[PDB]
């Protein structure tokens, strides 16, 4: 029976497996570094 | 009360074949995804 409610504090989801998280991406350069390759080819 | 304690056993067993089962699909959707994302690598190719 949850009742998440605390003025004070907001209660954490506790149940994630904290050994499979926090390792997506983005990684805007995967691409861009072949872009300014060519930028720097040109 | 043995056979609760039986059933809930068994019951645990049945999630394992079924948390073979998840992982199996979880595990295979992300591996054609990422066999997909080998043309990122042909497309560094393209780099060569």
């Amino acid at each position: 029976k949850i009742l998440p409610l605390s003025k004070t504090s907001y209660n954490q989801f506790t149940n994630y497996n904290v050994f499979n998280v926090a390792h997506q991406e983005t990684e805007a350069e995967a691409k861009l570094e072949e872009s300014k390759h060519k930028i720097r080819q040109m | 009360q043995s056979l609760t304690d039986q059933i809930l056993s068994v019951e645990q067993r049945y999630k394992e074949k079924q948390e073979n089962l998840i992982r199996s699909e979880q595990i295979r959707r992300e591996e054609v995804i990422y066999n997909a994302e080998q043309k990122l690598s042909r497309q560094m190719k393209l780099e060569e």
